[PDB]
Formats: C-alpha cells, structure tokens, sequence
RNA sequence: CGCGACCUCAGAUCAGACGUGGCGACCCGCUGAAUUUAAGCAUAUUAGUCAGCGGAGGAGAAGAAACUAACCAGGAUUCCCUCAGUAACGGCGAGUGAACAGGGAAGAGCCCAGCGCCGAAUCCCCGCCCCGCGGCGGGGCGCGGGACAUGUGGCGUACGGAA
RNA sequence: UAAGGCUAAAUACCGGCACGAGACCGAUAGUCAACAAGUACCGUAAGGGAAAGUUGAAAAGAACUUUGAAGAGAGAGUUCA
RNA sequence: UACCCACCCGACCCGUCUUGAAACACGGACCAAGGAGUCUAACACGUGCGCGAGUCGGGGGCUCGCACGAAAGCCGCCGUG
RNA sequence: GGUGGAGCCGCCGCAGGUGCAGAUCUUGGUGGUAGUAGCAAAUAUUCAAACGAGAACUUUGAAGGCCGAAGUGGAGAAGGG
RNA sequence: CGACUCUUAGCGGUGGAUCACUCGGCUCGUGCGUCGAUGAAGAACGCAGCUAGCUGCGAGAAUUAAUGUGAAUUGCAGGACACAUUGAUCAUCGACACUUCGAACGCACUUGCGGCCCCGGGUUCCUCCCGGGGCUACGCCUGUCUGAGCGUCGCU
C-alpha cells in the first residue's frame, strides 16, 4: 500500500519470516516426519490473511 | 498378577509411556546386569548403564567375550554405542552399532561417590528383604 | 455485469484486525468487531453453534496464568517456603 | 405489565402465540428493584426490601443492602454469613424474600410443582427416564 | 396404525427422553461409596450406635397401615417431661427429638416412654474427662464395652 | 568458571551490577562476532552468557526482595507484590478468626450441652 | 448407552444351577471330558486336609 | 546499526555515545521490512568511522 | 450580618477496602418457538424444551409446615424405590398427566425483627507498647477519632420465654 | 402460624485437573483431528473447514567404476530379505 | 471340473416401478473400498426354564484395594409392592 | 505351488455396527472417448554474432514493424505486498 | 508368423484394497473440584549457535534460583567442566521474573496525544529541553478533608 501503518508492517515482516524453507539438517533428527515446510505462501495464490 | 489400582497395565499405556518417558527416568529403564564375579561381590543384581562401564555383548548378531568399555548412550535412541562393538560403511568410515544395556552384561562398573552409594543401598534393600523374610 | 464486471471494483475495505480477537473482523464503519464484538465489555460467546465456542475456550490458547494455577493446587498453594537447602 | 418486545404486532407464529400488550412478567416488581439495586452496588450484597411509596406510573421501593467487608459484619457473628460466596448477589438467583415468591415455593398441596430444590429441579426428576441397570 | 387387539398405549416419549436419560453405571460403585460412609462415620465416632440416636415407636396413618409400627422421627416433648430427661440434653445423649408432635393417648405415650426408661438404663454414658465426677457410668460399666451397637438401636418389631 | 548462585549469593549489591555490566557488555560484542564470521567457539558462549545474566540478575532481585520484605513484616499497610498472592477466591475466604468466632449465644450452649461420648446396650 | 447390557436370573435358578455344576464336579466322565487330565488323581470329590488353607 | 524496535533517536543517540566514547552529529531511523529498526548514525567531523569500525571489532 | 448545631446534598488522583471478564456439565431467575404431533387444521403437543438472556459453587437450589392428614395418626430438605403411568385434562383426542400413605440413603437443627428486661452492656477507625505475623490476629495502654438515643451489646423467641 | 433469615449430609456433573477400565473402534473406522488439527485452504464475515499413519532391526540409507549436459541408468555395494 | 480354441442346438440387459419391459420408460462407463431394518419402553401371542396360590426385584442392606469385580454371594429383607 | 513376512485357526457356547451390483448411493482410483477437442482477438517478423551440452523462445548488433502522447509514454491511490 | 483385436495365460507398472501392527479415539467408572484488577480467560510480537512448523518460554524470553535426581547432552557443531564437583541432564517445583493488546485502566486507539509526582543530564528549578522512576479508567462501601442549601433550628 505505500501507506501502511505499524500494526500492518509488523504483521507482514513476520509473515516474511515465515516463508524460508526449513533446515536441511532438521531431516537428520532423530524422530522426524517433516520433509518440506508445508505452510509456504506466494504473494499471487493464497492473499495473506488481509 | 498386579493388584495396586492406581498402576496400569495397558498395552497401549505404557507402550506410550516408553518412547515418551523423559532421560530422568531413561536411566533406570537402561540398566544391565552384573556379571557373576561382582553379582557376588557387591550383592546388586542389575545396574544402570554408564558412559565408561566395560561391558560384554551377550546376544545380537556380534556376541562375544570381548570386554569393550561403553562409549556414549543414546538416551534418546534409547540403546548404547560401545567399543569394537562397530561397522564398516560403504566409505569405509566405521560406525558403531546400537545395543541395549538389557542385552549385554557389565563386568566393570566405573565407580564413583555417587554410584557405590546406590550400590550400598541396593545391597542394603536386599538383604533387608531377605532379613525382613527372616 | 455482476460478476467477473463487479469482482472487479474491490480496493475498499469493510473488515481489519480486531485487537481482542485476533481476527480479521472490525467493521471500519460500524466500530463493532463481531466476533468478540469489542466496544461491549463482554465476548460475544454463544450457545448457539457450539463448534464456534470450542474454538476459543480455556484451553486453546497457552493458558499462561492458568496452567501454572493448577500446579499450585495440586501440590498445595503454599507460598514463602523453600525446600529445606544442603 | 410486559410488553412482548417484537418489531409491531408480529408474534409470528400460532394464534396462541400471539399476543403482546395485555400479559405480565413472572416476578413481582418489588424484585426488579433489589435485582437494578443489587446490580448497581455490585460490590455490596442485597438483603431485602420495604416499600416507600407509589404512584399510577411507578413504584419506589427502598432496598437493604450491605457491605460484605465491614469488619462491622465479617467479625460479628449471624451477619457474617453475606460474606460466604455462595451468597454473591442473592436478588439475580431469586433468593430474596420478594425474589422467592416468583418462584412458588413452600410446603403442601400447592407447592408440588417446585417439590424438587426448585421449578425446574422439578421436572428434570419426573422427565426422565431411570433407565436402571439391572432392568 | 394398530391390527387387531392390543392395547391402546400411550406410551409417553413424545417429547425427548433421549437426552434426558439416566442409566446407573454408577450404582455398584454408589454402593461402595456409601459403604464407606457407613463405615467411617463409625470409625470415627468409636463408641456411638453406628446406627444413630434412639428413635421413638410410633404409628402409621392411614387407614389400610393403621397396624404397623415405625421408627418415627423423633419422641415427642410431652414425652421427655414424664422419663424426666431435659430436651436439649436429650439431643446430645443420642436421644432423637422430634418437637412437633400432638400425643393424643395415654397408650402410645406410655409405650413410648418405656423406651428412654429402657435406654437410661442400659447407657454408659462416657464421661466427660477421664477423672471425671457423677452421672457416668463406671470404670467397670466402661471397661466391657467399646461395643457400637450394628443395627437400628433396640429394634421396633411389629 | 559459571558464575553461580553459590558465589553471588553473600555479595555487595553494588557489586553484581559491575558483573552483571560486565557480563551486559561482552555479550554485545558476541553478536558482533555472530555478524563478523567469529566462531563456533564464540558462538556457544552467547548462551553462556546470556543466561550467566540471569544467573546474575535473579540474584539481584532475589536479595533486594528477600530485604524489602523485611521491612514491611510487623508493618500492616504493605504492598501488593509482597501481599500473599494465593487466589482471588481464596484471598476473600474469611480470616481464620471470622468463622471459628461463635455468638456469645451460641458458646452459652456448647457449655451447658455438650455431646457425651457412650457406647450403649451394656 | 442405555441398551440393556446387563440381565437376570432368578435365585432359585442360579443355586440350582450350582447344584448341577456342583454335581457333575463328582462325575469323571464329565470332569474328565472338559480335558481336566484327571486320570492319576486318587478319588473325584477330592477332599484334602484343613492344614491346607 | 539495527537498534531494538522502541528506540528513540535521543535514546540512540545517548547509547552509541555513552559505549563507543563516540560522538553524535545525528540519527536516522527506519524499520526494515522485517521488524528490525536500522539507524545509520552520522559521527562528528573530528572523528571517524573508519577507525570505530575495527574499535567494535566489524570491517 | 455574623458565628454555631443538625438535616439533606456535593466535590476530593483523600485513608483504607471492593465491584466489574471469563469459564460455563452440573447449578439458579426469566424468556421463550417452530419444525414436529394430532393423518388438515387453528384447539391441544414439541413444551417452559433451543436459542436468547440473566445468575452462582465444589456441588447448585431448599430447609425446620400458615405441612401432612382423617389414623388407633405423622413430623424440615433432597434423593432412590414405590404409589405409578394411577386421581384429572383434553375438537376427554394427541397427549397429557401428578400427588397422599410405606420402605430405604441420609439424616441436625436452628437463628432474626418486635414485647421487655438490662448507665450502649455495643460497635467501628486511629497512636504507643507486649506477644503473633506466606489465610492480619490477640494482649494491654492511651479526654486519639467516629456510629449509635430515628438505637448499638446480653437474655430471648414461641418446642415457650421472661420475671 | 405466614409478611424477617441460615444449614451439612446423602443429592447433580458431555466443562477442568488427575486417574482406572472395556463383549469398543480400529486409520474412507474411530472425535473434524494416531501426523504442522481445529492445522492447510475458502468466505469480506457469521462462519465454513480438509487430505495425510507403516523402510529396516541398523541408515548398515548405493562408497567406487562407468554411461550419460543433467534427469536417469549398468556394474558394484549394503542387507535374512 | 477349470484355459484357449473348435463346432452343433439354445439365446434380448440387469435392476425397478409396473394389467404388461429387450423397451423408442428411468438408474447403471469400470474397479476398489464404505453402505440401509438398528436400540429402548410399552403391549400382545407363541415358546424355553425356576418356583407354584405365589412368585418375584428392586431399590436398598450386609460381604473389597476387584486382577478376575464395577462381578458373585447372602438379607425376620422377601415384602414395605 | 509362490510371497509374505507375524501371528493364526477347529469344535461347544455365548456376543454383534454381519455377508452388496442397484440407491444421478459415499470416498479414492481408472478407462473408452484419445493421443481425440484444442494452444485463431491487437497487421511483424528477418539476419548475424554471443552465450551456452542443448537456441525459432535468452542477449547484443543490424534490418524491418507496431503503440503512437485521449500511448503499450513517464509518476502515484486503494488495493497489492 | 504379415499389422489390429480378443481370450487366456507368462511376466513390467498404477493404484493404492486386503491383511498385519498402532504413542489416537470412543465409551464407562473413581478421586479431586484449579480464575481476576496484586490485574484472568483470550489475542499480538518476539526469543535457539546453526530453527521454517508444532511445542516451550517472555527483553533473566527454547527460561530464572532451589531440591532430587543423579552423567550426559546430541542432526552437526561448540563447549565448561576438574563427573571427589547444586556436579551434565531431567523432574519437580517453593526461590525471582510477567514484551504488546485484553474486563485492558490517563484519553483514544493514529499507534497520538497528554496531565500530575519523583531521580540522572540540562538546569544548577530557569524552564524548557534531553534522560530516568510513581501515579491518572468507571462503580460503590467505611472512614477523612473541603464545601453548598431563603431545609430545620440555635446563639447574636
Ligand atoms: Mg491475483
Ligand atoms: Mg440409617
Ligand atoms: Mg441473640
Ligand atoms: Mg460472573
Ligand atoms: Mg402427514
Ligand atoms: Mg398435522
Ligand atoms: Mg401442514
Ligand atoms: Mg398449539
Ligand atoms: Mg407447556
Ligand atoms: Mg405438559
Ligand atoms: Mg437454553
Ligand atoms: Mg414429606
Ligand atoms: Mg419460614
Ligand atoms: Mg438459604
Ligand atoms: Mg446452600
Ligand atoms: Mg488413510
Ligand atoms: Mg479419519
Ligand atoms: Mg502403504
Ligand atoms: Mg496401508
Ligand atoms: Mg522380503
Ligand atoms: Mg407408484
Ligand atoms: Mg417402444
Ligand atoms: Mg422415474
Ligand atoms: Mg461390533
Ligand atoms: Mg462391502
Ligand atoms: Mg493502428
Ligand atoms: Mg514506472
Ligand atoms: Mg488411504
Ligand atoms: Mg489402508
Ligand atoms: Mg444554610
């Protein structure tokens, strides 16, 4: 939006964090079952919870 | 038969209470027996394994007489990772392999403060049951 | 053209982030968030589809305050004491 | 009186169901004063009320109520029992000397619905089936 | 759509039985949870009829029930004044006061007095302290005893 | 060389604070060296030492606390963090003399009538 | 819940079916025929000393 | 510098003068996408960066 | 053109308390249908049920008769059996539809106001000490406050009580 | 004997904590949910709301040669398999 | 007896509603898996067993931390109905 | 017979959520159609070199073209993030 | 024997039934019966050496001190330590802590605006200004202070 307040810039930054893949060494834990993050977002499908 | 209601019993319920049971508890549950010499000595039948115990395999593929000293304990794996007790990879790069304390038998305990007071007061229980049976 | 033609004029917006809830549900206009429903003191909880309710009960959430209640009764909700020290 | 508090006329539904002006609430007004007194003085716990005086339009009726923490009323005896916290607004639950005659309560052949704790503890116990184990 | 001889039935589940239905899972474990009441209550009351106080003869009302006999509720007070036993006393000697009874015969008065007659005299009442004055019953009328009397004291037998 | 509870506890309070600054300081130049490649050696330790602050720190609250509560014990108007924090209910629960009190009436009558003990039939 | 999981019997049913258990307990045709490998036992209402509780 | 997120410019501002006995000619804030407050803070003529650099130990 | 009691009533970021949301099976007030049922149908019923709303606790309400009865009488509450699917209600139709006695679980009883008796015998909040302080309490000592005479304590409360 | 008032006990408990069990269901069953489940996703919103358990005993999970830009193969190796 | 094949005779596609379906009536691409007379109360007759002018069943009691037990046993209860 | 790798069945009883082809039945999968419909709105591409395993599709150059300042030009809002 | 096709068979896939397991349900019992302005329930954001998720926690943030416990921890690193040591880890938990919303409390919700108290610098109360700490939401109870009233009087 360019006008963004505070609340809404802190939500997206979060959001932002939350995309990276996930560890490659997470898949050597001991008792895994998790092979790929699951929850990723693409700006173009799946529109933020906004 | 167990009676103390207030116990469980249950296939499933202490089938969780295994591989959830925190490294608290892991230690008692990774015990292995005394061999015969100290088994007479010290008047303890089963102890808690210990990182630098010696200890021989007594059933698995690699059995033996070999007196290898324990290395480390996958508490988590909840299994122990001894000597020679070990395997060659595809690289050449030895691995050891996984044994429980309950198959192998400790023929000499690393003593300590700490560990000749339990084996006091383990030999001291028994021979208070035994008196108590008296 | 209602449809495709009118999913067409939508930059404006009716709902945001309530700031109780949690949800995207302040009404901008009316300054009622409807689903706690904010300016009213009390949380618009209802009887009234009881699949609503249990996803937002005590329990749900971390229960930081409560869980920690439960602890202290169990064992006895005693304070100013401490274990007998080596 | 009560007023059915419906946009019109419009008690849809049945030709029973369908009234408005001329029916009455449940309770007595006496009672809506100690619940609108008890509910402002939140803190304070209600007792009982007198009447003062009344008019065609109102009624004004002036209400008992106490402070559960004056020590005057912890430390002394008999009256330390508002304190207790079951007591917590007596007037909402209908416990109160006019609260209670809504209620319908009292011993004999009048008092047979409410021959449970209560109305409703009534039938609860007549509209169920003990289904016993043992048949 | 009935067929050919029955009864009628107005069997009455027109409205929801279903969710107001109560079966009895509990009952063998309520059985328990009494017994330990029945129990404990004694326990702990050691010497003290595991039953309760002494409770008055008295007659059924109505007209078919006329030639039974109960435990009532309590004895009378006109009662009391007569086996000479003072009402507040009576309340902690094990003795149950009704105070709310028309005694209306010299035949079920009688009778009835003849129980805290008989009570009296087969009480050790224990006393206050152990080196304690009149009233109660011996060291030796004291000794025999710990007896809790199982059972409803000096059963009512028609 | 962890700073524990064992060595803080009977010491200045004056003097924790340089500790603690001290401690405050190096763990600031150890996310320095986070950024600038550092260590893994160094990269342990900023756990160390974060937490060595803790160690610190409770230290600090603990004895101003275990002192402040000290002054206001006699004292009756004292103040909510050292005021008894059981549960709401239970800090409105009566007073422990306001329910083992009785009516002067009523004493009057456990005196005069008190409940013998007795077994009976005997 | 409420199907009638549990059922009944009459007293005098339930001793008499006792009696009949208890009966055929002498019997070693039907002892024996429930596999109860009694051939070496001494006698078939076995009755043993009172040392024994 | 990223700079905790409640910061003031007067707060930096006392704070990269107060550690690095540095001086302050002016701060200059903004949240980078991410939550993370920078503040690029301009140091008195008579004093350089350059050398506070390998001071704070980056370079 | 004052000062002073009281009565009513304000203001205090006053000293000290406290109330408010949630949870919500069970608990209590109220409110309150229509599907549905009646081969329709509105009477009735669903059903004082769901939603709505209000309120509590470790349980909730009730409770020491303005009862029951018609006996040769019983004797607070609640609960289970039982009455008994009965007395009655109803386009007496669909349905509805309780109670009284007995047995049993448990079982405890009590307190106010007034009439009066008793130098308010009372109560609240300060200050100084003595003990006590992780449910703020005793003990004393203070012309340190104040309520209360439009009424605070004891006995007493109907089963009699006072004298 | 009303117009004032209190009260344990039995008595109720699909919410909580903490347990014990079963003629139970057994992963299209069993709770929506054995797992990132009230999760992913949808609707502006009230709300709606999924799919998805299993290597072996041990990663001992193909080192190395070789073909192939790489995906893939052939040998080889590991494995009781 | 079953697989392929060969021949000779026979021969319409099931299900369903239907006076009458191969229907120029409707369902039905194929396959896996899921899937529909259940429980309770009340009657009624039929039958099985116990006792019999009785007979019961509870609800209550007395006998358990149940391992089996939330069982079984027993009660002027046993008849207050 | 093979494969599979951990448990299973016979009788006498008792207990079921009990036997599918059907319900435009539920869920998951798979065909025929079928290598079928189709990849048609704005006139427009060509050459050379680079890069590259691999080039009509990238890039640079050259050439032909279009939008054609009421734009396919240059900046913003809400929205988007 | 040319190709296609059908049937059956011999094998290759695709699919994921069946079976076999099961840290989950479901049902039924028992014990207890756990909130809050000292500031809940609920949300937001942040926090690991390498960490997205769940989970755990709260600027002492993958915890705090203490007591048992008693050598690990670990996907990989890295470590102290002296494993003759609160001594690794885990459970317990009782010692201390409690980012932001929220009944959410100075007023509003932009994240802005203030008021009133203190302590740093500034001043040298000179006022800002810059820094720091405490208060300030509504209702109502007991008390206190200050009041108002041609209310009722009293004394003048
Ligand atoms: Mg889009
Ligand atoms: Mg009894
Ligand atoms: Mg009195
Ligand atoms: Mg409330
Ligand atoms: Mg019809
Ligand atoms: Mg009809
Ligand atoms: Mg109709
Ligand atoms: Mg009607
Ligand atoms: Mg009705
Ligand atoms: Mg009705
Ligand atoms: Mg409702
Ligand atoms: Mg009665
Ligand atoms: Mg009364
Ligand atoms: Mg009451
Ligand atoms: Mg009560
Ligand atoms: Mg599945
Ligand atoms: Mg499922
Ligand atoms: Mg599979
Ligand atoms: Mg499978
Ligand atoms: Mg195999
Ligand atoms: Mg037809
Ligand atoms: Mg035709
Ligand atoms: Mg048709
Ligand atoms: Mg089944
Ligand atoms: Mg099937
Ligand atoms: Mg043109
Ligand atoms: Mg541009
Ligand atoms: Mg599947
Ligand atoms: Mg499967
Ligand atoms: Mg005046």
């Amino acid at each position: 939006s360019s006008h963004k307040t505070f609340r809404i810039k802190r939500f997206l930054a979060k959001k932002q964090k939350q995309n990276r893949p996930i560890p490659q060494w997470i898949r050597m834990k001991t008792g895994n079952k998790i092979r790929y993050n699951s929850k990723r977002r693409h700006w173009r499908r799946t529109k933020l919870g906004l | 038969m167990k009676f103390n209601p207030f116990v469980t019993s249950d296939r499933s319920k202490n089938r969780k209470r295994h591989f959830n049971a925190p490294s608290h508890i892991r230690r008692k549950i990774m015990s292995s027996p005394l061999s015969k010499e100290l088994r007479q000595k010290y008047n303890v039948r089963s102890m808690p394994i210990r990182k630098d115990d010696e200890v021989q395999v007594v059933r698995g593929h690699y059995k033996g007489q070999q007196i290898g000293k324990v290395v480390q304990v996958y508490r988590k794996k909840y299994v122990i990772y001894i000597e020679r007790v070990q395997r060659e990879k595809a690289n050449g790069t030895t691995v050891h392999v996984g044994i429980h304390p309950s198959k192998v038998v400790i023929t000499r305990l690393k003593l300590d403060k700490d560990r000749k007071k339990i084996l006091e007061r383990k030999a001291k229980s028994r021979q208070v049951g035994k008196e108590k049976g008296k | 053209t209602k449809g495709t033609s009118s999913f067409g004029k939508r930059r404006n917006k009716t709902h945001t982030l309530c700031r109780r809830c949690g949800s995207k549900a302040y009404h901008l206009q009316k300054s009622t968030c409807g689903k706690c429903g904010y300016p009213a003191k009390r949380k618009r909880k209802y009887n009234w589809s009881a699949k609503a309710k249990r996803r937002n009960t005590t329990g749900t959430g971390r229960m930081r305050h409560l869980k920690i209640v439960y602890r202290r009764f169990r064992h006895g909700f005693r304070e100013g004491i401490t274990p007998k020290p080596k | 009186g009560r007023k059915r508090p419906v946009p019109k006329g419009a008690t849809y539904g049945k030709p029973v169901h369908h009234g408005v002006n001329q029916l009455k609430f449940a309770r007595s007004l006496q009672s809506v004063a100690e619940e609108r007194a008890g509910r402002h003085c939140g803190a304070l716990r209600v007792l009982n009320s007198y009447w003062v005086g009344e008019d065609s339009t109102y009624k004004f009726f002036e209400v008992i109520l106490i402070d559960p923490f004056h020590k005057a009323i912890r430390r002394n005896p008999d009256t330390q029992w508002i304190t207790k916290p079951v007591h917590k607004h007596r007037e909402m639950r209908g416990l109160t000397s006019a609260g209670r005659k809504s209620r319908g309560l009292g011993k004999g052949h009048k008092f047979h619905h409410t021959i449970g704790g209560s109305r409703r503890a009534a039938w609860r116990r007549r509209n169920t089936l003990q289904l016993h184990r043992y048949r | 759509a009935p067929s050919r001889n029955g009864m009628i039935l107005k069997p009455h589940f027109h409205k929801d039985w279903q969710r107001r239905v109560a079966t009895w899972f509990n009952q063998p474990a309520r059985k328990i949870r009494r017994r330990k009441a029945r129990q404990a209550k004694a326990r702990r009351i050691a010497p003290r009829p595991a039953s309760g106080p002494l409770r008055p003869v008295v007659r059924c009302p109505t007209v078919r029930y006329h030639t039974k006999v109960r435990a009532g509720r309590g004895f009378s007070l006109e009662e009391l004044r007569v086996a000479g036993i003072h009402k507040k006393v009576a309340r902690t000697i094990g003795i149950s006061v009704d105070p709310r009874r028309r005694n209306k015969c010299t035949e079920s008065l009688q009778a009835n007095v003849q129980r805290l007659k008989e009570y009296r005299s087969k009480l050790i009442l224990f006393p206050r302290k152990p080196s304690a004055p009149k009233k109660g019953d011996s060291s030796a009328e004291e000794l025999k005893l710990a007896t809790q009397l199982t059972g409803p004291v000096m059963p009512i037998r028609n | 060389a962890k700073i524990k509870a064992r060595d803080l506890r009977g010491k200045k309070k004056e003097e924790l604070l340089k500790q603690l600054e001290d401690l405050k300081v190096e763990l600031s130049q150890l996310r320095v060296a986070k950024v600038t490649g550092g260590a893994a050696s160094k990269l342990s330790k900023i756990r160390v030492v974060r937490k060595s602050i803790a160690r610190v720190l409770t230290v600090i609250n603990q004895t101003q606390k275990e002192n402040l509560r000290k002054f206001y014990k006699g004292k009756k108007y004292k103040p909510l963090d050292l005021r008894p924090k059981k549960t709401r209910a239970m800090r409105r629960r009566l007073n422990k003399h306001e329910e083992n009190l009785k009516t002067k009436k009523q004493q009057r009558k456990e005196r005069l009538y008190p409940l013998r003990k007795f077994a009976v039939k005997a | 819940t409420w199907r009638r999981w549990h059922r009944r019997v009459n007293t005098t049913q339930k001793r008499y079916a006792i009696c009949s258990a208890l009966a055929a307990s002498a019997l070693p045709a039907l002892v024996m025929s429930k596999g109860h490998r009694i051939e070496e036992v001494p006698e078939l209402p076995l009755v043993v000393e009172d040392k024994v509780e | 510098f990223i700079v905790d997120v409640k910061a003031n410019k007067h707060q930096i501002k006392q704070a990269v003068k107060k550690l690095y006995d540095i001086d302050v000619a002016k701060v200059n804030t903004l949240i980078r996408p991410d939550g993370e407050k920078k503040a690029y803070v301009r140091l008195a003529p008579d004093y350089d960066a350059l050398d506070v650099a390998n001071k704070i130990g980056i370079i």
